[PDB]
């Protein structure tokens, strides 16, 4: 969720 | 004779394999995606024990011939963990010839990442190394601590936490210094690095000019809009320009 490019 | 083993990202290990058929010996090399810059020396089973910076000058019957660079430019397999690097200040020599950090052209973006040189599309420009933490952790804390978090896979997030977000404190890689755009000229893409191990890199989608700022799509979840307020803002703006 809380981070780039999942 | 010689074997080359390419990673999907375009980097390779090249050398004579040993009796048991492993990338093991004193004259193995890792060759970066430009097929020129290389790290030459001692590997065991494809792990860089001692790689000295070299240029690939040519191949004869498929065999690579290197020139060492002067210095004692030695590098080592050094996967991060709480520990970002054993050499926080030693730059990636491939990255160093391609990008530099400067004030961003985007108002109040702060710093950004720029091409030193003109390159083609599909060109790997910079590396995104960091400490290796978990999604639960990342997702349990405030956005203010999540500026540099990058999803690696479904178990791992890569972070560059304060104060390593300052180049005078960390400059082994610079991928985290790339700013966000909804009209990017680059993407994050998987990369297997001889020093950092499996990380992500930053690759052009189109030809880029010397001194252009490099931008990527951060790709936060648009509808769970789980993102920091500045991104949520640029999104409203952009979707208006689109709708
Ligand atoms: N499009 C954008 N607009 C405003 N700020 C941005 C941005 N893209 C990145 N940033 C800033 O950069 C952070 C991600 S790290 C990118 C490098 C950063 N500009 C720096 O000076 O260290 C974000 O938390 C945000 O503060």
């Amino acid at each position: 969720s809380k981070s780039k490019d999942r | 004779g010689v074997c080359w083993i390419y990673y999907p990202d375009g980097g390779s290990l090249v050398g004579e394999v040993n009796e048991d058929g492993e990338m093991t010996g004193e004259k193995i090399a890792y060759v970066y995606p430009d097929e020129r810059t290389a790290l030459y020396g001692k590997f065991i089973d494809g792990e860089m024990i001692e790689g000295k910076l070299a240029t690939l000058m040519s191949t004869e019957e498929g065999r690579p011939h290197f020139e060492l660079m002067p210095g004692n430019s030695v590098y080592h397999f050094d996967k991060s963990t709480s520990c970002i690097s054993t050499n926080a200040l030693l730059p990636d020599p491939y990255e160093s010839e391609r990008v530099y950090v400067a004030e961003s052209l985007i108002s109040s973006a702060g710093e950004g990442l720029f091409s030193k040189v003109a390159v083609g599309p599909n060109t790997v420009m910079s590396f995104y190394n960091g400490v290796r933490i978990t999604h639960q952790e990342v997702d349990s804390r405030d956005w203010a601590l999540n500026g540099n978090t990058l999803s690696l896979d479904e178990e791992t997030v890569i972070d560059v936490p304060e104060p390593y977000n300052h180049v005078s404190k960390y400059c082994a890689s610079l991928g985290h210094k790339a700013n966000h755009s909804f009209t990017p000229n680059c993407i994050y893409d998987m990369f297997v690095h001889p020093r950092f191990g499996p990380i992500k890199c930053i690759r052009t989608l189109r030809a880029v000019e010397a001194d252009e700022e490099l931008t990527v799509a951060f790709g936060y979840d648009h509808s769970p809009p789980e993102a920091p307020e500045w991104y949520q803002v640029e999104l409203k703006a952009f979707q208006a320009t689109q709708q």
